[PDB]
RNA sequence: UUUCAAUGGCCCGUCUUGAAACACGGACCAAGGAGUCUAGCAUCUAUGCGAGUGUUUGGGUGAUGAAAACCCAUCCGCGAAGUGGGAACGCCCUUGUGGCGUGCACC
RNA sequence: CUGCCGAAGUUUCCGGAUAGCAGAAACUCAGAUCAGUUUUAUGAGUAUGUAAAAUGAGAGUU
RNA sequence: UUGAGAAGCUCAGACGAGUAGGCAGGCGUGGAGGUUUGUGACGAAGCCUUGGGCGUGAGCCUGGGUCGAACAGCCUCUAGU
């Protein structure tokens, strides 16, 4: 379920691989490749990152979040024991319901990765995140 | 790109001509002290890749023409854009009053009919 | 217009709608933002059921041509709500879409230098200027969303002196023609955008302040 | 509307339905390779079938 | 479509029916239309056929020929209709059997019970 | 009467145009560096 | 495309802004018997298409 | 296709043992004839949702086929409570430098 | 039915735990390593061993 | 230049034994949902044939003969395959 393409039946994530295909090609970002290669991993292999580990991982040490979107091949499920979200950029494959609306509703911006692909098409000032692999 | 055929001969299951109860449909031998599956000398050839045909001239009759499949009028109509590169042929459970409107059809369209012969006869 | 009868799905209704939309753009109220929303959403869809490329580009000239018909003071607020309404439906759109509303924007950068310089009669220039820069750098060119497509402002770029240059065939004054892009050329925290922009832009020094 | 509701408003005849979100906003993705966002950073593009 | 779960659409059973019914039954099985006139006049559609009924053959290599329904074999689902019949070998002439359904009926062998079975079905007499 | 061109069209034109150039532009130089090397 | 109707030929055209209303989806212009002008008419009623 | 000429060419399957050999099975032909169903457990993949998840014990409901599909009240099962480094930014002719490091492995 | 990969056939304790051979997955990694190979000279005893040269191959892994 | 079934098209180089074992892609059979506005008494299915053709192969198409009522291609499901 990886290498040469998705074992996902999925048209939409098809058609995904279809476009950072093309961005992997035609540009020269290691970003797109990078994202590219994630696309075809099975679901084990892209586990889910959470509200508050994305709040987190922004604000982290020196800080600094200012306006860079986190782009995460993978769900961004909800954080409820946190009781403030920040204002946060995310592009991810999926959002759950909880975690779009705490997004959405106090904060900024949740996105899919093809409307990050037209934002930054080479990556530029995103924050490419992973889950734990450890279950 | 004429039609180059690597081999014309079949390939017939070992033992079938000594055995009436043994059908000539290719077997790959699986015994291991079989002289066949060995390859040894004189023994009868064994279908390999490398019999392939060209992909470029594969599936075509000797006239260099494909033989499409055709049922009805509907499907003669479907080679007006192919008819230099694929030849119609009837079905066999098509009667002989489609045949013949099939034929005069695939005879304006330019398109060469396999066995446009079959169960009519001619009147002029 | 009622924006529901502007989006129907037969085109006699669309343009009846079109043109009862004159009077209700004249009258001489102040307008909410939202209203002009809301009535960009039906005018959307009447420019995004249109058909065949002469329709098509003789429709984006009515809706061009229906922003001096608006009144003065809320006449930013139409265009202002324009560019809205395109930055965010302009991923929707598809390629067999994109080329008409390109030209629905062209039309409409036009009639907002043509309103500039009918307003220039009457006011001095670097007012009416300063009025459409302040919208120009609220709206698109505005550096505090990250939302707002690339391709609208490529778009703005590639025609911002070509269009100004039809309002002043014989020479354009000097005034901030330009400032929207120099504004978010420094400021922007798009990478992509602020990096091509000058390649796409055709600033001419010649008539903005040295 | 009341048998499906949306991705944003519960359904009414099914209690806590929303209908599915898609992990693409835009199928299209003609309408994203072929765009001015991407074209406009992509290097020249190679020849398609090259001669020998 | 049938939508009562009192009546079969097996073909096992239905088969089995038809074949199997009694001579009660049989009578109803073997039905004919009636002629346009009688229809028109009786107020019925078809009825059983009946000795002595005036049929005309509609059907088959009989087609055209009139005469009287001289026997009901219903153990054969069968008409034997005077002069329709067919040379054998020997010379004496072998009854053709016609189709009850394949006659139509122009003139009924009326008695008391046909007439009341005539305004049974709506039909005036 | 008249039908504009589509924008898109524009936009490409304008991209081919470019390239080409640096591909003739190139292709100059490649020619004298060519002569240059072939004479070494 | 191009299709025969009774021994004439037709250029059928469909646009997107047409797609949902499949009575009027295809439409369709007669083109003329001299082969260089219906050349001509397909050119121009193609215009700016790929 | 039948036959002829030249060249070559052992009878298959099983078992054996170093491969064998040998010993087994095979008069012929047709039909039938051997990893299946189910209950657990673990792995991988796909799909839905996600700190949750699982409608179908049951109730509601289904006018036309009603053993289907559709809806879900209360419970319950399981789950839960220093360096290196991917990617990106800004400089450096480029290398390279600087700020920022996910996952994982070290401390 | 075709295609592709492809052994071991035995060290060690002792029916197995192994190891090893052959694949899958998760990696990092050429500004680095690896080798049924030959070397340089001196260490020890022509052979043997050594650290760092030649040749080839990107390799190490869990 | 049209050569976007992007699951397509195209260019290049190297390689090709194979038991156990491992992994892909296919052929065929009975039944099911969909489809071919499918085939059929002007002849379905089967069978026969030193007729013709296609595929490396499993197999498939077809002419003639015989025959007399049903049957198939494609997508998916299923198995006493």
């Amino acid at each position: 379920s990886q290498r040469s393409k998705p074992a996902s039946e999925n048209v939409y994530l098809k058609l995904l691989v279809k476009l950072y295909r093309f961005l992997a090609r035609r540009t020269d970002s290691r970003f797109n490749k990078a994202i590219l290669k994630r696309l075809f991993q099975s679901k084990t292999n892209r586990p889910p990152i959470s509200i508050s580990k994305i709040a987190a991982l922004t604000s982290r040490k020196s800080a600094s979040s200012q306006n860079k979107t986190t782009v995460v091949v993978g769900t961004v499920t909800d954080d409820e024991r946190m009781l403030t979200v920040p204002k946060l950029s995310i592009a991810a494959l999926r959002f759950t319901k909880s975690a779009r609306a705490r997004i959405l509703k106090a904060g900024g911006e949740v996105l899919t990765l093809d409307q990050l692909a037209l934002r930054a098409p080479t990556g530029s000032n995103t924050v490419l995140v992973r889950g734990k692999k450890h279950a | 790109v004429n039609i180059i055929k690597k081999r014309t001969k079949p390939f017939k299951r070992h033992q079938s001509d000594r055995f009436k109860r043994v059908g000539e449909s290719w077997r790959k031998p699986r015994g291991i002290d079989s002289c066949v599956r060995r390859r040894f000398r004189g023994t009868i050839s064994m279908p390999k890749i490398g019999y392939g045909n060209n992909k470029k001239t594969r599936y075509c009759m000797p006239n260099g023409l494909k033989a499409f499949l055709v049922r009805n009028v509907s499907d003669v109509e479907l080679l007006l854009m192919h008819n230099k590169t694929y030849a119609a042929e009837i079905a066999g459970n098509v009667s002989a009053r489609k045949r013949v409107e099939i034929v005069e059809k695939a005879r304006a369209l330019g398109v060469k009919v396999t066995n446009a012969g079959a169960k009519v006869r001619s009147q002029e | 217009p009622f924006i529901k009868k502007l989006a129907a799905n037969d085109r006699k209704t669309r343009d009846k709608a079109l043109e009862s939309l004159q009077r209700f753009l004249s009258q001489k109220k102040k307008f909410e933002r939202l209203d002009f929303l809301k009535l960009w959403k039906g005018l959307f869809y009447c420019m995004w059921m249109a058909d065949k490329p002469l329709y098509q580009q003789k429709l984006s000239d009515n809706l061009a041509a229906l922003v001096p018909i608006v009144w003065i003071d809320n006449r930013i607020l139409f265009q202002s709500t324009f560019w809205e309404t395109m930055g965010r439906e302009w991923t929707g759109i598809d390629i067999l879409r994109t080329d008409k509303f390109y030209l629905l924007m062209r039309r409409f950068c036009a009639a907002a230098f043509r309103d500039i310089q009918t307003r220039s009669k009457t006011a001095l220039l670097d007012k009416v200027v300063a009025e459409y820069n302040q919208m120009w750098m609220d709206g698109p060119f505005n550096t505090e969303n990250l939302a707002f497509p690339n391709g609208i402002l490529f778009h703005l770029a590639d025609i911002w002196t070509e269009e100004l240059r039809k309002v002043y065939p014989e020479d354009v004054p000097k005034a901030d023609w330009y400032l929207p892009f120099d504004s978010t050329i420094k400021s922007s925290h798009n990478v992509v955008l602020r990096k091509t922009l000058p390649k796409r832009l055709d600033r001419v020094s010649e008539y903005t302040k040295d | 509307d009341s048998v499906f509701g949306s991705t944003t408003e519960v359904a009414q005849l099914k209690k806590n339905y929303f209908l599915p979100e898609n992990i693409i906003s835009n199928a299209d993705v003609t309408r994203l390779i072929n765009s001015d966002e991407i074209q406009s950073i992509v290097k020249a593009a190679g020849p398609s079938r090259v001669k020998r | 479509m049938k939508f009562s779960r009192d009546v079969t659409s097996s073909r096992r059973k239905q088969r089995k029916a038809h074949f199997g019914a009694p001579s009660s039954v049989r009578r109803v099985l073997m039905s004919a239309p009636l002629s346009k006139e009688l229809r028109e006049q009786y107020k019925i559609r078809s009825l059983p056929v009946r000795r002595d009924d005036q049929i005309t053959v509609i059907r088959g290599s009989n087609k055209g020929r009139e005469g009287k329904i001289t026997s009901v074999y219903r153990k054969k689902f069968l008409l034997l209709i005077e002069r329709v019949t067919r040379e054998k070998a020997n010379g004496a002439s072998a009854p053709v059997g016609i189709d009850a359904s394949k006659v139509v009926i122009t003139k009924l062998h009326l008695d008391k019970d046909r007439k009341d079975l005539i305004v049974r079905k709506g039909g005036k007499v | 009467a008249s039908i504009f061109a589509p924008e898109s069209l524009l936009k490409k034109t304008k991209a081919q145009k470019q390239s080409r150039e640096q591909i003739v532009a190139a292709a100059a130089e490649k020619k004298s560096a060519r002569q240059k090397k072939r004479e070494l | 495309t191009v299709r025969e109707d009774n021994g004439k030929l037709y250029l059928y055209m469909k646009t997107i802004e047409r797609a949902h209303f499949p009575s009027k989806l295809w439409q369709r212009i007669k083109l003329s018997k001299n082969y260089a002008k219906a050349l001509e008419q397909i050119d121009q009623q193609l215009l700016y298409w790929p």
